[PDB]
DNA sequence: CCAGAAGCGTTAATGTCTGGCTTCTGATAAAG
DNA sequence: TTTATCAGAAGCCAGACATTAACGCTTCTGG
């Protein structure tokens, strides 16, 4: 799940096939590396060119086929990102691809060619979308969410996981397992129960019921939400390892609801339980941190991920807190863990010096970077 | 001097979307016709004389036909803003109601005035006051605390008091007429009135609380409470409005007429077999206002469609039902199973037989559930 | 509306009585003003009592009552929040005040106390709670759903305008200026049509097209095509707003049933792109223009002379953040008394007037200064 | 015989957020003082008398005010209702009324009495007829005057009373589909309402429109603000003075662009009146609405002026549009075609009112 | 000067889902 | 303590879109 290398073309501001590896010297040292530059100069479109190409789907934008490719910059033809990867020792590659009309600058947006190929192989594992997404979901072991909320953390996105609905929450941690049967036997229940119910147009229908109030009815919910209350529970015993790893503040619990949820514990006070909405702006990046962590290592036995991608939130802490976090951090690439940063913070200079240093053509309106990578 | 000392009238209230329209007006003729049986000469209603500062309009006229056919008797009355009402609702009409004997002081600060009697000598002096309004006699100042804003208030109407008494000392004079105060509060979670800060009155009338009750042992202070049941924890008590009779300047007597109910009203506790013989009690007798119901129902099964089960049983009886209500507050979630086990470990017999254990059920449904869950898994195998 | 004063106690970590004042020896001029201190502790804090004590709903806590109060700290008996706001010369007061049972730390919560008063002649106005929030709608002219994106804006939500639902932004705008009327019109018509519907279980004609046409629930349908005039009037004070703050984008309306506003691109030669896709700079420097072209939108009827607003400068570009920076001091000067809290060193550096927030020794609580306290 | 006629009081108007309290209060004092002045048989209000059927708090206080100050004159009262106002309305204090010597109003006719006792004339009492409660909307309209003047005739017999003929409704020919003025039953007098501008209809001295006492709208800033004494001589009418009412609150409708408009602002300047003068701006250019009002908030923070309203009668806002035109601008991707764009038209009329 | 193939660009059936909406039980504030 | 009142959740209908599968236009390109 470790990126090994990108090629883009057309991204944003990225113009003109820019491609980047990670068996490159620079990154073949240790496996941390940050990204700076002005802002708009497309940092966040390089980190969007993976999850583009391995999902067809980005945080910023929402769906990109044959209608409206917001993405690719403007007047060109073509816009394409292709990643190889790696999963359990083994390369992949994924390749997506969008063309104009007749290679002119406007016109009709075509269906977007697609491929998933096993590198050094040269067998074309998948070629069509539905095929493709299926097939990398089984065999990168994660889905698009728990991409976009484990491994990449897009800005100001990082409050998805803490403070999302139950259900979208329930959905992560029923899929993060390999218990989702579930969110079929609840649906089947209130299958039973609405044609039993509708059949009465009998006490039979009286036990389906009081089962259909006794587990979930439509889609999962209640059976559900009670079911990933466990996981919950091991997931934030992992993460309060990590955190206390990580700062010594506040420790983290579950909560007797029937909504999943985490409360907080403060070590200084010893005594509490407030929700998580009353968190601080720096320690809600560092729980979403954590927490995004501790969902990482959870899926520790199979198809185990080595990457991090935060696009932003270490501006909202300072050089009292960014520094034990940073701290901290390389304890994980200590590890075999290989994460990435996007940062303003120019006090993480002397942390990461591996950059991938972007510039911008004197406010024209595209971007450039160290030409070392460029094609 | 004889006084009828009612209160709480709430009118045009709407009661789960019914009214008590005509349950006013049953009352309201009469205390109509209690006034000249007892001969009495004023009537006090000490609050709550209207439900929302804009009532709707027939609410007026239940309220207007009642001072006009006064006039036929000629008999004085008193109504006092109480805290439900907006002040500027009762003052479109202070002025032209002096005509009809009809002091409806809605604000405060006003003057003391004397009550005549029904030959023409003065009866009774009256100090009449509304219900305060805190922004009426106390202006607010930086520095202050929480706490502090309460007891401020407290202090601020109790000497508002004992001005307004000390008033009624100088008009008094020398003449053996009694002291009527009114009022619309609460007295003896901090938020109440000290009764001994009450002024040394003859006989203080009140409001705002619905029990009739005496209130510190002093016979003299009487919340009258409403003239007819508002809600269900008070339903089966009765109603009285205070009848005070005068002696020589002093008091003499505390008679308390109960109210014919025209609207009968009664509550239920317990499960569904034991609304169900509550409700046999209604099958054979009839009744011409249909009798309304609480139904607080502390089941424990699942009951599809509760609401329906009342409404297959009350279909061919004069019974209606107005509200329904079940303890649904519980709780439901997976304990720590001691801190150890994984989901993929444990089976759905597991986790499925972890989800019964919470609730109340034995044995006869559970091992019929049971088999009702067992076919949904072996359905996808 | 501008704030003369502030008072809090037991908020959050600010433990203890503090009460800060904007008619002092600091502030003497009306610059903007910044307030530093180590991350988390106390410094949204002080923009929430704001928010507390004129709404009760502050923007992380959705309420607060004698149920669900996480607000105030723990160990603590008792919170409250004052402020002292200014509209059209006349001051004015709020205080929002709560217990605990018994002055007990661990205890039950008692119903909340409000006052809106006035300052000058002491008397107060509404002394219950569902007669101060509308009887600040009528004074400020601004409820507390505006006062969220047209006056204050919260960390994290600078997201708020331009990514919301369409509902959400037409009834935001319908809520500002025009008449109630335009959605009214299509709930009475959603009305008609279920019950010429109800008969029935030309008569389909009769409800039947207009419905399609224009009638929804709650005023869906007839208020957004309301609301795409008001759009494509506010469009224009945002591009004035924006010229002089960052001049490389143009806003514009697009012409479609939703209302969603559209950057034109100047570099690029009048290119046209959605408004989702800007960078995160970008998306804050527009929605600051957007935000403070909705207040100067209602200038006509209600003066609004504030802005603050949190961290959302740590996003933008250093070189750029001055030109900001000079963009916002030239709308200082009008009377708009804009707070900033944020964390940029240089940007503290230009900005004089620091509300210094100390974090405490490993007590677990924060502090300010002593000429603050009380 | 002296009765005072005065029609659309239009009690607590809603004006641009702006109150007509101070424009009555100054109005009905005046108006029982003439008739302390000339000592008046009865006064008779024709209708549009509160604003709506749910008139604000501080709305009755002027009026009954008004009832207990005229008790002090001990003249009789009679009001009408309206088109704006409900039964419910009215029917608030149908009886209380009847003790303080004010009959308010499918009635019966009356006598009004004198000061000193005797009967003066007879009144013929017609609220609104709604349709709801009685081509056929104009044919039962125009018999029922002629069914109610045998009530009028035959009332009185060969008593030398004079009658007086009352109402609330529209008149075709008067100036701003109606009842026709030439099919009035021949009556000693008519009072008539719903008309706010003041003027005789049709040429016969006896039926009137005395408009509203005061003015409503800027568009009506007339100066015939008028109240109608007549006076009646043994069972005929002798003549109709147009009593002048006081202004108190001056308005002014300057037009033209902000050459024209800042020229007229220095004729308020330095005169320091003492009422605030409204105004009602008109101003003529292309520039926004929101931001031509920018330049006005200065401009008349220096006069002792108020403004109230701007508008351009030739982009647009919302707060300058009528409701039928956006409608009408909503038909620009549906098919009016003939039949279909005038269904549409006749039924959202309709459905205006209905919120109305 | 051109026709076959090869690819490329185009349109018509169908599967998921985002949005009203509605039906419901839950919260909130207020008068005992 | 109980009673309107709004606010949020879960489920239902449906049109709007995403995807796949099949049908003409252009272009090397060879003689
Ligand atoms: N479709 C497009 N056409 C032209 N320019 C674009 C397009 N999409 C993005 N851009 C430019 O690319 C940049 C993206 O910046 P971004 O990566 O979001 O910055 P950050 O990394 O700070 O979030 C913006 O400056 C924007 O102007
Ligand atoms: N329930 C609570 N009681 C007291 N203090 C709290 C509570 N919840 C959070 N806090 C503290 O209040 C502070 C609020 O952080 P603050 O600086 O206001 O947020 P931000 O960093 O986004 O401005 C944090 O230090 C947090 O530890
Ligand atoms: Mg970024
Ligand atoms: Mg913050
Ligand atoms: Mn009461
Ligand atoms: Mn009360
Ligand atoms: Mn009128
Ligand atoms: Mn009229």
């Amino acid at each position: 799940m470790k990126i090994l290398s990108l090629r883009l073309k057309n991204l944003n501001s990225l113009k003109g096939e820019w491609k980047i590896d990670f068996t490159r010297e620079p990154f073949a040292s240790n496996g941390l590396f940050a990204i700076t530059g002005p802002t708009g100069a497309g940092k966040t479109t390089l980190l969007d060119a993976i999850c583009l190409a391995l999902y067809h789907e980005t945080p910023r934008l929402s769906n990109v086929s044959q209608s409206q490719n917001d993405l690719m910059t403007r007047d060109t033809a073509e816009c394409l990102a292709e990643v190889e990867f790696e999963v359990k020792g083994e390369a992949y590659r994924a390749f997506w691809s969008q063309n104009r009309a007749r290679n002119q600058p406007d016109g009709n947006l075509q269906v977007p060619r697609v491929e998933l190929a096993r590198c050094a192989d040269g067998k074309i594992l998948a070629d069509k979308v539905k095929d493709k997404l299926e097939l990398t979901a089984t065999l990168t072991g994660l889905d698009y969410g728990r991409f976009t909320r484990s491994m990449l953390l897009s800005q100001g996105q990082f409050a998805a996981f803490l403070n999302a609905k139950p259900k979208e929450r329930a959905e992560l941690l029923e899929e993060l397992t390999g218990t989702e049967i579930y969110g079929q036997i609840s649906a089947m229940v209130f299958e039973q129960h609405k044609s039993a119910r509708t059949e009465l147009e009998t006490q039979q229908v009286e036990d389906w019921g009081y089962l259909n109030s006794l587990i979930g009815s439509k889609e999962g919910d209640k059976f559900r939400k009670f079911a990933q209350g466990l996981t919950l529970d091991n997931l934030v015993h992992l993460a309060n390892q990590q955190l206390t790893r990580l700062h010594g503040r506040y420790l983290l619990q579950r909560k007797a609801s029937e909504a999943l949820e985490v409360e907080v514990v403060d070590t200084w006070q010893a005594d509490a339980v407030r929700d998580t909405r009353t968190l601080s702006g720096g320690e809600s990046f560092l729980v979403s941190l954590a927490l995004a962590l501790a969902l990482s290592d959870l899926v520790s036995h199979k198809t185990r991920i080595d990457s991090l991608f935060l696009d932003e939130g270490f501006g909202t802490l300072d050089s009292e807190t960014l520094d034990t976090a940073l701290d901290a951090l390389d304890a994980l690439n200590a590890s075999g863990k290989t994460i990435g940063v996007i940062s303003h913070v120019e006090a993480m200079k002397e942390r990461i010096p591996v950059q991938i240093k972007v510039k911008k053509i004197n406010g024209l309106g595209y971007s450039k970077l160290e030409s070392t990578f460029a094609v | 001097m004889r006084i009828l000392h009612t209160s709480d009238w709430h009118l045009g209230q709407n009661f789960y979307s019914k009214s008590r329209e005509a349950e006013h007006q049953a009352f309201l003729d009469w205390l109509l016709e209690t006034a000249q049986t007892h001969q009495v000469d004023a009537i006090i209603v000490a609050g709550d004389v209207f439900d929302t500062g804009s009532p709707p309009s027939y609410a007026r006229t239940l309220y207007n036909r009642f001072v006009v056919n006064l006039q036929q008797t000629g008999c004085h009355l008193v109504v006092l803003a109480g805290n439900s009402d907006s002040v500027a609702t009762l003052n479109e009409s202070r002025d032209i109601m002096a005509f009809l004997n009809t002091t409806v002081v809605a604000s405060a600060g006003h003057a003391p005035q004397i009550l005549p009697r029904r030959d023409g000598t003065p009866g009774a002096v009256l100090c009449p006051i509304p219900f305060l309004r805190p922004r009426d006699i106390i202006t607010s100042q930086a520095g202050l605390n929480g706490i502090e804003k309460q007891q401020h208030l407290l202090a601020a109407i109790t000497d508002y008091y004992q001005q307004h008494y000390a008033d009624a000392c100088k008009l008094r004079g020398d003449q053996p007429l009694p002291i009527i105060a009114t009022g619309h509060l609460t007295t003896v979670t901090l938020d109440a009135f000290p009764a001994q800060n009450f002024p040394p009155a003859d006989y203080i009338a009140l409001g705002h609380i619905h029990r009739a009750q005496i209130i510190g042992g002093m016979e003299h202070v009487r919340y009258c409470g409403s003239p007819i049941p508002l809600s269900f924890d008070e339903c089966g008590k009765s109603k009285y409005v205070h009848l005070v009779t005068f002696s020589n300047g002093k008091l003499e007597s505390v008679e308390n007429l109960n109210v014919p109910v025209t609207q009968p009203m009664a509550v239920l506790k317990g499960d569904l077999a034991s609304i169900t013989a509550q409700l046999e009690q209604w099958r054979d007798v009839s009744q011409e206002p249909p009798v309304w119901l609480d139904i607080e129902i502390t089941t424990d099964e699942y009951l599809h469609d509760i609401q329906r089960k009342i409404q297959a049983l009350t279909e061919s009886l004069p019974v209606e039902v107005l509200l329904v209500r079940r303890s649904r507050e519980q709780r439901e979630r997976v304990l720590a199973s001691q801190q150890r086990e994984t989901l993929s470990e444990l089976s759905v017999e597991e986790v499925f037989n972890r989800r019964l254990a919470l609730e109340e059920l034995d044995e006869s449904q559970q091992q019929r559930l049971q088999h009702l869950f067992t076919t949904t898994l072996h359905t996808l195998a």
